[PDB]
């Protein structure tokens, strides 16, 4: 997370020639000019993506990130009523916006939550968006 | 003016919620009507309403029957004892009252 | 389905906690076992568990019989009060009541 396009070409740069020094035991000091063997026998691994995402590589990114979330409806249950009103709230103005110009009601600009701290708070307000496509 | 006479002492911005809520509790309805209508079992072409059947054409009656449930007036008597109290704190054509010119 | 009927006041910040202690006290008995299989004393061929043994191949019953008894209700009682005080500051649909049109 963070990573951009040219922070990941440094990544698989720096996974490849973590990959040539481990193979050491054959790229030698008594070999100066390398043979035709290594310079096409060697695959990456997983570990070494681990290791070059691990030790090195930090993320340039700091500011906010838009996307849909994917977070399921089903992974908070219950809170019907909630839902319902959501569904009210957020998917009618959107999936329907000729009937809400049928008879003129103006669609409302947001709700307040409030509740006890860590009930999945942002954890309900991830799944509309998810439900709706919505960033 | 059966609804004129029944809320009393509501304010203006109170009774102007009253007319969005019932709209929203028609447009409810007039969604979930449609949702049986396409979720039809053996949706067959025999028996099709070809002709828009609008179950919900306009606001019926029992929406604001329903809508008023929730109604809540915000100004109490306490406060609007305070603009009484504050149109009392001018004078408000008191003191000596009446009199007349001499002849 | 029975650790879902024994805490019952408990926050979801709360039982999201245990599911992490059982998680650490399971990983612990892991790192454990590893040691005493490289620590065998005569560590000789003869006899070898050539296959992996997998002592703690995944989180068993008694890792939540123990970690269940570190556990804590965040939220009072005398605080779920002040949001049921505030859902009562809400007028809630109180007043007249029901009321019907004329016919």
């Amino acid at each position: 997370h963070g990573h951009v396009g040219a922070d990941l070409a440094a990544l698989c740069s720096e996974a490849a020639l973590q990959a040539i020094r481990k193979k050491m035991d054959l790229i030698d000091l008594e070999d100066e000019t390398i043979d035709a063997e290594v310079m096409n026998s060697l695959a990456v691994t997983m570990d070494d993506f681990r290791w070059a995402l691990s030790q090195s590589n930090p993320s340039a990114l700091r500011e906010t990130v838009v996307e849909v979330p994917q977070v399921t409806w089903e992974d908070i249950g219950g809170l019907e009523d909630v839902k319902r009103e959501l569904q009210e709230l957020v998917q009618y103005p959107v999936e329907h916006p000729d009937k809400f110009l049928k008879f003129g009601m103006t669609p409302s600009k947001g709700v307040l939550f409030y509740g006890p701290p860590g009930c999945g708070k942002t954890l309900l307000a991830k799944a509309i968006a998810n439900e709706c496509q919505a960033n | 003016e059966f609804l004129a006479k029944m809320t009393n002492g509501f304010s203006g911005a109170d009774l102007t919620e009253i007319c969005q809520r019932a709209c929203k509790l028609a447009i409810r309805e007039s969604i979930e009507s449609e949702i049986r209508r396409e979720r039809e079992r053996q949706t067959n072409p025999s028996a099709m309403e070809v002709e828009e059947d609008d179950p919900v054409p306009e606001i019926r009656r029992d929406h604001f029957e329903e809508a008023m449930r929730f109604a809540r007036r915000s100004v109490s008597d306490n406060d609007i004892r305070k603009y009484e109290m504050f149109a009392q704190t001018l004078q408000q054509s008191r003191g000596f009252g009446d009199f007349r010119f001499p002849s």
